[PDB]
RNA sequence: UCCGCGGCGCG
C-alpha cells in the first residue's frame, strides 16, 4: 500500500510532535534542531499474522491499518536552523490536501 | 535590543512589502540601536510609522525614563503609499558580549 | 583455534559435501511478495532461512526449536548467519 | 610475533606444540 | 450501529474464556479512558458500550464532590438549587454523555494503554486459574529467568513465580527443574497475573505422608503430625492408627521405597523418619530417633515432657540444628 | 564460465551496463579495491573521529587538545560504566537519556574518567613511525584539536587546514602501550638517525 | 594590595486576574447568561465571589451550560471556593 | 601523574616485558582486586602500576612468587574447608 | 513508482569559530587559531586595536612579498578616507571639500586619470565624499602596478609615517614594543571549508551487510579508517595489542565487540579475539572457485 | 544512504 504523510507517530511525545501541523508539514519558520521530525511519514506494514490484541482493537475501533511502520525523515544530526520555505510535488489523479 | 516584533514577518529570512530592504538588513541596521534604562530592565518599545520616506529612531514612542542618544539613526527607509510597518523591540540590560545561540538554553517559552 | 592454513585442489567428492543441495533455477526474488521461493540464487532448504528461527511458512515460531524440519517448506530454525556460512 | 606479543608468541611455542 | 462489538464478544476464541460481558465493562471503559487521555478535556469517562446490537456510546461524569476534582466536567454544590439538591461529596453520576470517537492518536498510544487494558484483560482470566483452589497439588515447569526469585513460564494462563524460601533453595525453580507444591495467596505480579509455586514450606514437604506412603491416605496410618526442614531432610513420626504394628517402613516405604521419592519434585532429598507404637513408653522412645534412650519417664503435672535419652552417639537427641528432636514434641 | 571465474580475460563478456566492465570473483580478490588492501590490512575502526588541527601553546608536550562534542561522543561507553557504578542511574536507557540531555551531571564524570586515559593521533598520509602518536587529551571548548607546537615538526603537519584521525584504545594492554611508548616524551629521537625530532622549527 | 588600595581609596564610589477583571474576559460560553450576566453580575469577581457551594445562585442555566459551568473550573479560579470581598478577593488587592 | 616511563625501564632490565608485567598487574588490581602498595592520588588503575614498578617493589619475579603463595595458601584453605564441611556433620 | 514528493530548506546563519579558514589574495593560507578579547589586541597610541595578527615569518620562505605593498598601499587608503570622515563629522562646507578631492585624484605621475570635481555638482560632490568615508578604493592593473614613490606621496598626503611603519603596544603589559610593527588594511576572505562540517565522531553505529565493518563518511555515522600504513606504524613500534584490539575487537568480529561492549559498561576492560568476519567470507570466495581452504587443526 | 562508476575540490 502507499504511504501516509499523516501528523501521526507512534512510539514518540507531543512535545516533539508540536510544532508539525496536523497536515503533516511543519509550520513555516519554526527553529528546529537536531532529532526534530519535519515532515510524518508512515508506511503500510502488512499484517500476515493476527495477534490476539490485533484481533480485538481492529473490530472494535472500526478503523483497520491497525498498527503500521514510520517512515517519517527527522533533521540530520549536526544541523539546525530555522525552514524558510516548503515545496509540495503531486502527481495528476491523485487529490491534493489543504497545504498543497 | 534583544528580540523584535515585526508584525506580518515569520521568519527572520523573509520580506514585506513597500520596505525597501530585507529583514535581515532591519536587524542588522536595529542591532547598532543604542538607548538607555534607567527604572526597569526589561522594557518593551513600540514604533508605529505610515506615510513614504526615511525611517528614524526619533518616531519611537517614548515611556517614562527610555532615552533615545541618537535619534537620526535610520532604520527602514518606506516607498509604497500603503505599507506601514509596527514592531515591538525588548531592551534589556546587562554586561559583557551574549550570542543568539545561548539564548536558546531557557527551553520554557522560546 | 589454528596452526596452518592447507591450499590444495577441490574434488567434486569436496563440493557435494559443501553443498547442501542444488540449484537449477535461474531465479532471484518472487514479484509482489518479497520472498525466495524453491531452488534457486536464494532459496529457503538449499542455503538456510531468510528471518532468524523462522521457516518459510511459517509453520514453527519459538526459539526452543533447533534442527526440526517442516514439511511444507524443509528448514531448520537458526539465526540467518548461517546464510553467511552454507 | 614482533612486539609485545613476542614474549607471548614464544611461550606457546616452547610450551606448546612439542 | 457499531456492527463489530457482537463480533468481538462472539469472536469467542479470547472473549468466551473470560466472561462474555468483560470485554464491553472493562475493556470499553479501557478505551474510555484512553480516549479521554487522548482528549483536551481531563474528564472521567464512563463507556455505555454493550455487545448486543452495537449501541456504544461514552458519558462525562460529574464528579459530584466538596472540591474541582476532575474540574473539566467537576460536579459539585454548586448546582444543588439546579439539580434538585443532589450535592454530596463521592457521587460520579453522567453529567454529561459523548457521541464517538475514532482517536487515531489513541490508536498510536494503544501500545500504552490499550497493551495495559489487554494485559489486564488476560490477568483477570489468568487468576481464575493460578491459585483458584485456594491451596492445592499445583505445578509448574520453568521455563524463564528472573532476578531475585525463579520464573516460571507454565501453563493455567499466566506465569509463575518462586521465592528464595517458597521453593527448594537448594535447587530453584530454574531452566532445567520443576516445582509442585500448594499456594493460595497470587496476586497481580508483572505482565498480568501470575501462579506461585513452593515446594519448601509445610503444605508441600509434610502432603508427602498420603502420597508416598501406601497405607496412609485411606487412613490406615497415623500421619497427623510432621515437621521437616524444606526440601533438604524430614523426621517424622511414622505411627500406625492405633495397631501397635511396625510402622517404620509404612511412611518411608518398603525397602526405602518412599525415602527418596516423598520430595521427589521438590527437590529429590534424603529424609530419616522416627518410628512410633502404640505404646506411650515406646512411642516417646522412638519419636526422636536416633535417640539412645536410657530410662522411661513422663510427666503430667505441669506443661512439660521429660526427653530421657543419652548424647554420646544421639547428638540430634539434645537438639545441635534441629534434624531429630525438633520434631518429637509434635 | 569463462566471464564468471575470471571476467575480461579473454572475451570482456560483460554487458552489464552501458560500457561498464562488470567485476568477478576473480576481480573481487585481487586489485587495488579488491578484497585483501580493501578490507584485511587497512580496516575500517569504530571509536574514533576526524577534526581540523589548531596550534596551542599553554598545554605542555605530553598532552593535547580536545573538543567536548568529540570526547562525549567517543567516551560514550566509558560514560555509561562510570555512571551506573554512582547509581545516578539504573538502566541503560536511562544512562542513554542523560548522555543525549546532556545534563551538568556527566561533564565532572567525563572529567573524572579521563584523567589518565590517553589517546592517538595521526596525519593521513602516514608515512614513517613518527607519523602516530598518543597524548593525554585535556578538554577544551571549540570545534578542532589543540595541538602543542614542537611535535607538529613530527607530523610534517603545516597549519594550512590539515585535518586529522583520533582513536581511542580501551584495554589495559592497549593503555599501557600508549603509555609506555606511544607517547611523545618517550620519542625524541628519529629512527632514521640520532638527531632530535623536538628540535625548534 | 593595600598600597593599590590606597591609590583608590578617594577614587571609589562605596494574584487573582479573575476578581480584578470584569466579567468581560470570563471562559464561559453565552448560552450561560442568565446564571452570571442577567443576575447583576458585570464582574468576573462578582461571579467568582461564590464559592463551589454559593455558585447556585441562579438555576436558569441550560443543560449545555453544566458542562460550560465546569469549563470555569479548568481556569482555576472558579468552582473551587473562590470568595470575592465585594467585587475582588483578598489576594486580588492591587495596594 | 606520571609523564615518563624511564625509570621503569631502568628498573626491569627491558621495555617490552614491562607492559606484560604491569598489564598482569593492574588487572589483578582492577578485577578481582586487593589493596594497592602505594597511597593513591585518585588516579587510574592504569597509572597505579607503573608507579609501583619505578619504587622497586614489583617486578614479574615477584608478582609469579606472591601468585604462587596466595594460590597455595587457597588451595590449602579449600582443604581445611572441606575438611571442616565433612567434620560439621561429624 | 512514488505519489508525491515534498521538500523542505534550512537556513544556518552559520558564524566564525576556530578550525576555519581564511586567506588574503596571495596564497597566505591560515586556520583561526583562538579569538581574542578586544583588549588582548596590540592597540595603537589612539587606541583602535588591531583585529587580526598575522605570522611574518611566512613571507620571506614563501616570498610573497607582494602582500606587504598591498597592506601598505591599503593602510594609505584609509588615511584619505579617514581624513574625509574628520571634515565631514563637524559638517565642512563644499568647498573645503571638493578642493581636497581634486588634490588626491591628481597625484602620482600623468596617469591616465583625469578627474574634475569642479565640474559635477554640488549635491553629487556631497554624495560622493558620503560614499568615501569607509575608504577611498585604489585601482591597480596588473603590470603597471604603483612604484614606491607614488604610495610615498599617497601615504604623505594624509597625516601619517612615510615609512607605514608606526609603533603598537600590547594589552597584556602596556609596554611599548621596542621595534616599530607593520600595520594596514588587509582584503581578507573566506572559505567554505568550515570546522563544522568536517568535525565527526562515533562510539557505535551501523554496520555494512556484505562484510562487517562501520561504513564511511560524515553521513551515516562513518567510522575513520584505520590505514594500511597505519598498520605498518604501529608495527614499527612495539605495541601488538594495540593493533590486536584494532583489527579484532572494534571493528570486524561479531561475537568480539559484542561481548567487549558488554564488558566494557560493568568496570571490566578485557578483550576476547575471535576471527575477523572479512577473513572468514574471504575463504568462502577461495573455497567458491576450484580450490580447498581450510583451517588446519587447533 | 548500505550496491557500484564518473566528475570537482581539500590536504
Ligand atoms: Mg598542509
Ligand atoms: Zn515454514
Amino acid at each position: 500500500g502507499p504511504e501516509e504523510i499523516t501528523a501521526d507517530i507512534p512510539n514518540v511525545g507531543e512535545a516533539a510532535l508540536s510544532k508539525l501541523d496536523e497536515s503533516g508539514i511543519v509550520y513555516i519558520g519554526a527553529e528546529v534542531t537536531g532529532g526534530d521530525i519535519l515532515v510524518g511519514k508512515v508506511t503500510p506494514k502488512g499484517e500476515t499474522q493476527l495477534t490476539p490484541e490485533e484481533k480485538l482493537l481492529r473490530a472494535i475501533f472500526g478503523e483497520k491499518a491497525s498498527d503500521v511502520k514510520d517512515s517519517s525523515l527527522r533533521v540530520p544530526n549536526g544541523v539546525s536552523g530555522t525552514v524558510i520555505d516548503v515545496q509540495v510535488f503531486t502527481r495528476d489523479g491523485v487529490e491534493k490536501d489543504k497545504r498543497a | 535590543v534583544t528580540e523584535v516584533e515585526i508584525d506580518g514577518v515569520l521568519h527572520e529570512y523573509s520580506t514585506k512589502e513597500g520596505v525597501q530592504e530585507d529583514i535581515l538588513e532591519i536587524l542588522l541596521n536595529l542591532k547598532g540601536l543604542a538607548v538607555r534604562v534607567q527604572g526597569k530592565d526589561e522594557v518593551i518599545l513600540t514604533l508605529n510609522k505610515s506615510g513614504i520616506g526615511p525611517v528614524t529612531a526619533a518616531d519611537i514612542t517614548h515611556d517614562g525614563d527610555v532615552e533615545i542618544v541618537k535619534p537620526q539613526h535610520v532604520i527602514c527607509h518606506l516607498t509604497d503609499e500603503n505599507a506601514s510597518i509596527s514592531m515591538r523591540i525588548k531592551v534589556q540590560r546587562g554586561r559583557g558580549y551574549v550570542p543568539a545561540s545561548t539564548r536558546i538554553h531557557s527551553e520554557e517559552d522560546e | 583455534e589454528f596452526d596452518a592454513i592447507k591450499i590444495a585442489l577441490a574434488s567434486p567428492d569436496m563440493i557435494r559435501s559443501w553443498s547442501f543441495g542444488e540449484v537449477k533455477k535461474p531465479e532471484t526474488i518472487n514479484y509482489r511478495t518479497f520472498k525466495p521461493e524453491r531452488d534457486g540464487l536464494f532459496c529457503a532448504r538449499i542455503f538456510g532461512p531468510v528471518k532468524d528461527y523462522e521457516c518459510l511458512c511459517g509453520k514453527y515460531k519459538r526459539l526452543k526449536h533447533r534442527g526440526v524440519i517442516c514439511e511444507k517448506c524443509g528448514v531448520e530454525v537458526t539465526q540467518t548467519k548461517v546464510r553467511r556460512e552454507r | 610475533p614482533a612486539g609485545t606479543g613476542y614474549a607471548y608468541h614464544q611461550d606457546r611455542m616452547r610450551r606448546r606444540a612439542a | 450501529m457499531n456492527k463489530e462489538i457482537l463480533a468481538v464478544v462472539e469472536a469467542v476464541s479470547n472473549e468466551k474464556a473470560l466472561p462474555r460481558e468483560k470485554i464491553f465493562e472493562a475493556l470499553e471503559s479501557a478505551l474510555a479512558t484512553a480516549t479521554k487521555k487522548k482528549y483536551e478535556q481531563e474528564i472521567d469517562v464512563r463507556v455505555q458500550i454493550d455487545r448486543k446490537s452495537g449501541d456504544f456510546d461514552t458519558f462525562r461524569r460529574w464528579l459530584v464532590v466538596d472540591e474541582v476534582t476532575q474540574p473539566t466536567k467537576e460536579i459539585t454544590l454548586e448546582a444543588a438549587r439546579y439539580e434538585d439538591e443532589s450535592l454530596n461529596l463521592g457521587d460520579y453520576v453522567e453529567d454529561q454523555i459523548e457521541s464517538v470517537t475514532f482517536d487515531r492518536i489513541t490508536t498510536q498510544t494503544a501500545k500504552q494503554v490499550i497493551v495495559q487494558k489487554v494485559r489486564e484483560a488476560e490477568r483477570a482470566m489468568v487468576v481464575d486459574q493460578f491459585r483458584e483452589h485456594e491451596g492445592e497439588i499445583i505445578t509448574g515447569v520453568v521455563k524463564k529467568v528472573n532476578r531475585d526469585n525463579i520464573s516460571l513460564d507454565l501453563g493455567n494462563n499466566a506465569e509463575a513465580v518462586i521465592l528464595r524460601e517458597d521453593m527448594l533453595p537448594r535447587e530453584n525453580f530454574r531452566p532445567g527443574d520443576r516445582v509442585r507444591g500448594v499456594l493460595y495467596s497470587v496476586r497481580p505480579e508483572a505482565r498480568g497475573a501470575q501462579l506461585f509455586v513452593t515446594r519448601s514450606k509445610p503444605e508441600m514437604l509434610i502432603e508427602l505422608f498420603r502420597i508416598e506412603v501406601p497405607e496412609i491416605g485411606e487412613e490406615v496410618i497415623e500421619i497427623k503430625a510432621a515437621a521437616r526442614d524444606p526440601g533438604s531432610r524430614a523426621k517424622i513420626a511414622v505411627k500406625t492408627n492405633d495397631k501397635r504394628i511396625d510402622p517404620v517402613g509404612a511412611c518411608v516405604g518398603m525397602r526405602g521405597a518412599r525415602v527418596q521419592a516423598v520430595s521427589t519434585e521438590l527437590g529429590g532429598e534424603r529424609i530419616d523418619i522416627v518410628l512410633w507404637d502404640d505404646n506411650p513408653a515406646q512411642f516417646v522412645i522412638n519419636a526422636m530417633a536416633p535417640a539412645d534412650v536410657a530410662s522411661i519417664v513422663v510427666d503430667e503435672d505441669k506443661h512439660t515432657m521429660d526427653i530421657a535419652v543419652e548424647a554420646g552417639n544421639l547428638a540430634q537427641a539434645i537438639g545441635r540444628n534441629g534434624q531429630n528432636v525438633r520434631l518429637a514434641s509434635q | 564460465v569463462d566471464a564468471l571465474l575470471d571476467n575480461g580475460r579473454r572475451g570482456r563478456a560483460i554487458t552489464g551496463s552501458n560500457k561498464r566492465p562488470l567485476k568477478s570473483l576473480a576481480d573481487m580478490i585481487k586489485g587495488k579495491q579488491g578484497r585483501f588492501r580493501q578490507n584485511l590490512l587497512g580496516k575500517r575502526v569504530d571509536y574514533s573521529g576526524r577534526s581540523v588541527i589548531t596550534v596551542g601553546p599553554y598545554l605542555r608536550l605530553h598532552q593535547c587538545g580536545l573538543p567536548k562534542k568529540m570526547a562525549l561522543e567517543l567516551f560514550k561507553p566509558f560514560i555509561y560504566g562510570k555512571l551506573e557504578l554512582r547509581g545516578l542511574a539504573t538502566t541503560i536507557k536511562a544512562a542513554k537519556k542523560m548522555v543525549e540531555r546532556e545534563e551538568a551531571v556527566v561533564w565532572d564524570i567525563l572529567d573524572e574518567v579521563i584523567r589518565e586515559h590517553p589517546v592517538l593521533l595521526n596525519r593521513a598520509p602516514t608515512l614513517h613511525r613518527l607519523g602516530i602518536q598518543a597524548f593525554e587529551p585535556v578538554l577544551i571548548e571549540g570545534k578542532a584539536i589543540q595541538l602543542h607546537p614542537l611535535v607538529c615538526a613530527a607530523y610534517n603537519a603545516d597549519f594550512d587546514g590539515d585535518q586529522m584521525a583520533v582513536h581511542v584504545p580501551l584495554t589495559l594492554e592497549a593503555q599501557l602501550e600508549a603509555r609506555a611508548l606511544m607517547m611523545s616524551t618517550n620519542n625524541i629521537l628519529s629512527p632514521a638517525n640520532g638527531e632530535p625530532i623536538i628540535v625548534p622549527s | 594590595a593595600t598600597i593599590l588600595a590606597e591609590q583608590l581609596e578617594a577614587f571609589v564610589d562605596l494574584f487573582d486576574p479573575i476578581l480584578l477583571r470584569p466579567v468581560d474576559d470570563l471562559e464561559l460560553t453565552v448560552r450561560s447568561a442568565n446564571c452570571l450576566k442577567a443576575e447583576a453580575i458585570h464582574y468576573i469577581g462578582d461571579l467568582v465571589q461564590r464559592t463551589e457551594v454559593e455558585l447556585l445562585k441562579t438555576p436558569n442555566l441550560g443543560k449545555k451550560s453544566l458542562t460550560e459551568i465546569k469549563d470555569v473550573l479548568a481556569s482555576r479560579g472558579l468552582s473551587l471556593g473562590m470568595r470575592l470581598e465585594n467585587w475582588p478577593p483578598a489576594s486580588i488587592a492591587d495596594e | 601523574a606520571r609523564v615518563t616511563v624511564q625509570d621503569a625501564v631502568e628498573k626491569i632490565g627491558n621495555r617490552f616485558d614491562l607492559v606484560l608485567v604491569a598489564a598482569r598487574r593492574a588487572r589483578q588490581m582492577q578485577v578481582g582486586g586487593k589493596d594497592p602498595l602505594v597511597p593513591e592520588e585518585n588516579d587510574k588503575t592504569t597509572v597505579i602500576a607503573l608507579r609501583e614498578i619505578e619504587e622497586g617493589l614489583i617486578n614479574n619475579q615477584i608478582l609469579d612468587v606472591r601468585e604462587r603463595q596466595e594460590q597455595q595458601e587457597q588451595e590449602a584453605a579449600e582443604l581445611q574447608a572441606v575438611t571442616a564441611i565433612a567434620e560439621g556433620r561429624r | 513508482g512514488v505519489l508525491k514528493i515534498v521538500k523542505v530548506y534550512l537556513a544556518v546563519k552559520r558564524r566564525i569559530q576556530p578550525g576555519d579558514k581564511m586567506a588574503g589574495r596571495h596564497g597566505n593560507k591560515g586556520v583561526i587559531s583562538k579569538i581574542n578579547p578586544i583588549e588582548d589586541m596590540p592597540y595603537d597610541e589612539n587606541g583602535t586595536p588591531v583585529d587580526i595578527v598575522l605570522n611574518p615569518l611566512g613571507v620571506p620562505s614563501r616570498m610573497n612579498i607582494g602582500q606587504i605593498l598591498e597592506t601598505h598601499l591599503g593602510m594609505a587608503a584609509k588615511g584619505i578616507g579617514d581624513k574625509i570622515n574628520a571634515m565631514l563629522k563637524q559638517q565642512q562646507e563644499v568647498a573645503k571639500l571638493r578642493e581636497f578631492i581634486q588634490r588626491a585624484y591628481d597625484l602620482g605621475a600623468d596617469v591616465r586619470q583625469k578627474v574634475d570635481l569642479s565640474t559635477f555638482s554640488d549635491e553629487e560632490v556631497m554624495r560622493l565624499a558620503e560614499n568615501l568615508r569607509k575608504g577611498m578604493p585604489i585601482a591597480t592593473p596588473v603590470f603597471d602596478g604603483a612604484k614606491e614613490a607614488e604610495i610615498k606621496e599617497l601615504l604623505k598626503l594624509g597625516d601619517l609615517p612615510t615609512s607605514g611603519q608606526i609603533r603598537l603596544y600590547d594589552g597584556r603589559t602596556g609596554e611599548q614594543f621596542e621595534r616599530p610593527v607593520t600595520v594596514g588594511y588587509m582584503y581578507m576572505l573566506k572559505l567554505n571549508h568550515l570546522v563544522d562540517d568536517k568535525m565527526h565522531a562515533r562510539s557505535t553505529g551501523s554496520y555494512s551487510l556484505v562484510t562487517q565493518q562501520p561504513l564511511g563518511g560524515k553521513a551515516q555515522f562513518g567510522g575513520q579508517r584505520f590505514g594500511e600504513m597505519e598498520v605498518w606504524a604501529l608495527e614499527a613500534y612495539g605495541a601488538a595489542y594495540t593493533l590486536q584490539e584494532m583489527l579484532t575487537v572494534k571493528s570486524d568480529d561479531v561475537n568480539g565487540r559484542t561481548k567487549m561492549y558488554k564488558n566494557i559498561v560493568d568496570g571490566n576492560h578485557q578483550m576476547e579475539p575471535g576471527m575477523p568476519e572479512s577473513f572468514n567470507v574471504l575463504l568462502k570466495e577461495i573455497r567458491s572457485l576450484g580450490i580447498n581452504i581450510e583451517l588446519e587443526d587447533e
